[PDB]
């Protein structure tokens, strides 16, 4: 099924030629273009008053990363290195070591936020929902080094955006 | 035999007002060049088979639209266009002439691609 | 259906492709070495390098082939072979609604007749093949680097060319001009050997040597 | 004024003087760049360029190959620019 | 096995021939290239750098190979002539910013485990 | 007081600077598409005084949006050196920041920093058009805290 | 008096704005900030060589046509005469040749811009 987009032949009767001539001299399609720009002038602009009116997002939004912890308080990451193994840009570096108490966690968990592609593959691979991408997207910085997060900064994010990340996965865990 | 179509739709492909004779003369030139091809070549028998069907096909039907429908080659102007290509192909085929056996068997593991 | 996950397989297309494969093989036995139809109904024609131009011309011009569009022209670098480069042609026939694959072989020092004459689309594809891999093509109009930066050394897509390259770039203030230096990665690319030592597919079990 | 073989002689030995990697002492009319003055093929390309730019006209590659001594340059320039004496 | 079809040259003699005028085409425009690109370096160090690059590729004793560098140098000449390379690309040949790596074994032993 | 006079005068200049930033679009990769959405009426970059203007002779800030390929690296430096220089550079996306996805490639410089000095860094892949608006807002704050006249008065 | 005072004030106002333009904003410049702009990469060397455009024929006819408008400019005071028949005939006569010149210029390639 195809349609011929431009195969219209104008009529040669005395009426049609005059209308085309009237269109030519008395610019009409130009007025129609003008007339519609006036229509948009009186309409309702769609601009949102940033930062007083932030844009609409979804619970699945991928932003700044953070390591969450169990309700008890102990971290969720058990250093399985799934997130590091599946990271498409190799932005994850992990070093683990037996903790003093037994059950062992990472001693180094660095995310290179200038090498990250924010694909979210880390939060899917994680079998304990430890590493997640938080809702924040306003962590722009003045220096390149401030982007290169390590375990401490990421753990701080987990203790800062927990009130929001907990609700997001609460609304989205059933889909996954 | 069918009214002269205003355009072929395709850009550049001009409408041929006398397509029947054009197909007949080119097809005769096809079997002409195929004459210089010895019988043994698979190119000769196959192309002759295609053209001999087509030649007896264009002469039988005088109407353009039944010719196009039954030819299964789109618009008629494409048929002369492709028959021309078959002519040029057969001419340059005479130079390279692939009837000859394979020029060289490839190395042992050039193909076979599990690494 | 009993195969809700397995992709359905078409045998009619397999028979039509196989019949055409024999057709092309008999037409030009001078270059066609071997021909095969893959499981997912795709035809591959293995020609000798000298047959690059004649075979393509036949597929482009024959009334029963009419492959009149070079989809792409690429090569696969396989160092373990004597002719490491393996030039691959992909053609599409609009009249017959089918696609064909024509593949040759070439070592490092051997020129291939440029297909610019048959398919003018090959012109830019040829430059990429030379730039990425180093395969020179004779009779090419404007054979030169297309993707790599000016004065680039080596051919990147070659398997023996390191991923990070040999040279990085930096603005040097002393000369007030962007300069080139030997590469020094802040974090080396952590190579991952993730090939399971257990056989995956018994169908492609290469017989022992 | 006309052109004579002596004119070619003086200007040829003139242009060889400016060549840095030449020695004015062992440089002679019979001096062989490979043999006498110890040059290379890339060097020999430089003189025959210095020949053609100073002489003005263009001398191809075919004659720049076996032409080796200032005699050969003076003899070959003579016929090209019609110096028969 | 010992015989394979060539690129442009049938032996070293014509391959060396194609090197000579390539060096000719590289000698002439160096003052022009220096003028064109506002080179900081004078003309003289331009000429021998062409000479040195031609010199380092001397051990080659294969007609097919020599053709490859000959055509590759031609593109390099082409890139330089029609202002396709800027000052930075030209200055890339003069390794200026990087410190001289010493060649004596003692210095290498002092700086690192580089063999 | 002289210090007070220089204080108000500096604020007047800094207000005139931060209230008119004219980006010189270096649209390179998918980071540029999201930046145009900032120019789209949903966020309306123009409303903040910041409006897109070509001809780097008539622009104040660079917005590096996309990967910086080694081949074009001289172009980035040249268009950076030609800006009348109360000037700042905004890096959009992981690729422009430090290489991002193509950090390990043979022909991508690991960050636009190696060619030009970089002001505020905008992380993302791509950073959403709202995130860039926050970035430009951060530069306005940075311009606000400029003591050019106070330093001159205390030299 | 009145006209020259207005002319003076405008040029002093314009010149003062230049003076505060080049002096109030202090300069930290170098040789790369003064380089000609060519959308990034290095210019090939141009902007003063002969840049031959095509509308030269119609550019020079404008000069001829601008003389026609000079000739027919005094029409507002020409209507205040006692012999309008002669004035009307001559006034239309200049317009006719102006139309005639354009028409003949049109027919012989003329307004068409050279390729
Ligand atoms: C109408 C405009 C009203 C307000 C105008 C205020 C003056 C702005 C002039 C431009 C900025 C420079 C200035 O004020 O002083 C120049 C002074 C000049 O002395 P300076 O040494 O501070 O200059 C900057 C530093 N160097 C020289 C290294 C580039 O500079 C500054 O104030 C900038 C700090
Ligand atoms: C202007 C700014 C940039 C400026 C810088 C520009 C630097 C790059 C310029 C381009 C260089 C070019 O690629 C070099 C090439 O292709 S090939 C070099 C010579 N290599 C051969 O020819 C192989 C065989 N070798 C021989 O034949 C002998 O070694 C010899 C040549 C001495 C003759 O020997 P005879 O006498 O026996
Ligand atoms: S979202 Fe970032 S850190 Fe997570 S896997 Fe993807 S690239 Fe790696
Ligand atoms: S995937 Fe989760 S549990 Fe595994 S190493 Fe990464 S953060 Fe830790
Ligand atoms: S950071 Fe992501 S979105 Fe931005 S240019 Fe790189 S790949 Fe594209």
């Amino acid at each position: 099924t195809y349609k011929f987009v431009n195969m219209r032949e104008p009529s040669m009767d005395m009426k049609s030629v005059t209308d085309r001539a009237a269109q030519t001299l008395l610019w009409t399609e130009l007025v129609r273009g003008l007339g519609m720009t006036l229509s948009y002038l009186f309409r309702e602009p769609a601009t949102i008053n940033y930062p007083f009116e932030k844009g609409p997002l979804s619970p699945r939004f991928r932003g700044e990363h953070a390591l969450r912890r169990y309700p008890s308080g102990e971290e969720r990451c058990i250093a399985c290195k799934l997130c590091e193994a599946v990271c498409p840009a190799q932005a994850i570096t992990i070093e683990a070591e037996p903790r003093a108490d037994g059950s062992r966690r990472t001693t180094r968990y660095d995310i290179d936020m200038t090498k990250c592609i924010y694909c979210g593959f880390c939060q899917e691979a994680c079998p304990v929902d430890a590493i997640v991408e938080g809702p924040n997207f306003e962590f722009s910085t003045e220096t390149h080094e401030e982007l290169l997060y390590n375990k401490e900064k990421l753990l701080n994010n987990g203790d800062k955006w927990e009130a929001e990340i907990a609700a997001n996965i609460q609304a989205d865990y059933l889909y996954r | 035999a069918g009214l002269l179509k205003k355009t072929t739709g395709l850009v550049g492909l001009a409408v041929c007002e006398t397509p029947h004779e054009r197909l007949k003369i080119l097809y005769t030139k096809i079997l002409d060049v195929l004459g210089q091809i010895p019988k043994n070549a698979a190119y000769r028998k196959y192309t002759e088979q295609i053209t001999n069907e087509k030649l007896g096909m264009v002469k039988a039907e005088p109407d353009v639209k039944k010719l196009e429908e039954q030819l299964q080659g789109g618009q008629i102007e494409e048929v002369i266009l492709q028959a021309e290509n078959e002519l040029s192909l057969a001419r340059k085929m005479l130079r390279w002439k692939p009837w000859e056996p394979l020029v060289e068997e490839p190395p042992a593991n050039q193909w076979k691609w599990p690494i | 259906d009993t195969r809700p996950t397995i992709r359905p397989r078409n045998d009619v297309v397999h028979k039509q492709l196989s019949a055409f494969g024999q057709y092309v093989a008999e037409i030009l036995p001078k270059y066609v070495q071997q021909v095969q139809v893959s499981c997912f109904n795709e035809l591959e024609i293995f020609i000798h390098p000298d047959g690059v131009i004649p075979v393509l011309t036949f597929l482009r011009d024959h009334t029963n082939a009419q492959f009149k569009s070079l989809a792409d022209l690429t090569a696969v670098d396989v160092p373990t072979r004597q002719n490491r480069f393996e030039i691959v042609y992909n053609l599409l026939s609009l009249r017959f609604n089918s696609q064909i694959r024509v593949k040759t072989y070439t070592d490092e020092l051997t020129p291939i007749e440029s297909s610019v004459t048959v398919y003018k689309a090959a012109n830019w594809y040829e430059r990429e093949i030379w730039d990425m891999f180093g395969v020179f093509f004779a009779n090419h109009p404007d054979l030169r680097r297309i993707l790599t930066g000016y004065g680039f050394e080596g051919h990147p897509f070659r398997k023996d060319f390191p991923l990070s390259g040999y040279v990085e770039l930096r603005y040097d203030d002393e000369v007030k001009r962007v300069v080139a230096e030997p590469v020094e990665l802040a974090q080396e690319f952590r190579k991952f050997d993730l090939n399971s030592p257990w056989e995956a597919f018994p169908a492609y079990r290469q017989p022992p040597e | 004024p006309p052109l004579t073989l002596e004119a070619i002689k003086d200007r040829v030995l003139y242009v060889l003087k400016l060549y840095d990697k030449i020695d004015p002492e062992k440089l002679s009319v019979n001096s062989h760049f490979m043999k006498d003055l110890g040059l290379d093929s890339l060097d020999q390309v430089e003189i025959i360029m210095a020949m053609e730019d100073e002489f003005g006209f263009e001398i191809p590659d075919i004659d720049a190959e076996k032409l080796m001594c200032p005699q050969e340059i003076v003899d070959y320039i003579a016929d090209k620019k019609d110096v028969y004496e | 096995g010992t015989s394979v079809k060539p690129i442009f040259s049938r032996d070293m003699n014509e391959a060396k021939r194609r090197v000579r005028e390539l060096y000719r085409a590289w000698y002439r425009e160096v003052p022009n290239t220096v003028h064109l690109f506002q080179l900081d370096i004078s003309v003289k160090q331009g000429r021998d750098k062409v000479r040195e690059m031609f010199m380092k590729n001397a051990h080659v004793t294969d007609p097919r190979v020599v053709d490859l560098l000959v055509i590759k140098g031609k593109m390099e000449l082409e890139e330089t002539i029609n202002v396709w390379k800027q000052r930075t690309h030209i200055m890339r040949f003069f390794h200026e910013t990087e410190a001289p790596r010493p060649t004596d074994f003692l210095s290498k032993f002092y700086v690192g485990h580089d063999p | 007081r002289g210090e007070y006079v220089v204080a108000k005068l500096d604020d007047l200049v800094n207000w005139a600077r931060r209230s008119s930033l004219w980006p010189m679009t270096f649209g390179l990769a998918c980071c540029a598409v999201e930046m145009m959405h900032m120019a789209a009426p949903r966020y309306d970059m123009d409303r903040f005084g910041v409006v897109f203007r070509a001809s780097p002779r008539q622009s104040d800030v660079m917005i590096v949006a996309g990967t910086l390929t080694n081949k074009m690296a001289p172009a980035l430096r040249k268009v950076y050196d030609q800006m009348p220089e109360p000037r700042y550079v905004v890096s959009m996306g992981s690729c422009a920041n430090g290489g991002g996805y193509y950090h390990y490639s043979y022909s991508v410089v690991r960050g636009c920093d190696r060619i030009v000095p970089v002001d505020i860094y905008v992380p993302g892949c791509p950073p959403t058009a709202e995130a860039l608006l926050y970035g430009i807002l951060q530069l306005q704050r940075k311009i606000k805290r400029e003591k050019r006249l106070r330093i001159w008065y205390r030299r | 008096m009145n006209i020259m005072l207005t002319l003076l004030t405008n040029v002093t106002l314009a010149s003062l704005l230049v003076l505060i333009a080049f002096w109030l904003p202090q300069l930290n410049a170098y040789s790369e900030k003064t380089s000609p702009y060519e959308c990034g990469f290095d210019p090939m060397g141009s902007a003063r060589l002969p840049f031959s455009m095509k509308f030269f024929l119609v550019a020079i006819t404008f000069l001829l046509f601008d003389l026609e408008i000079a000739l027919l400019l005094p029409l507002p005071w020409a209507s205040q005469t006692n012999n309008l028949k002669t004035m009307l005939t001559m006034a239309l006569f200049l317009l006719i040749l102006l139309a005639a010149s354009l028409a003949y210029e049109w027919t012989q390639k003329g307004l068409e811009w050279a390729e």
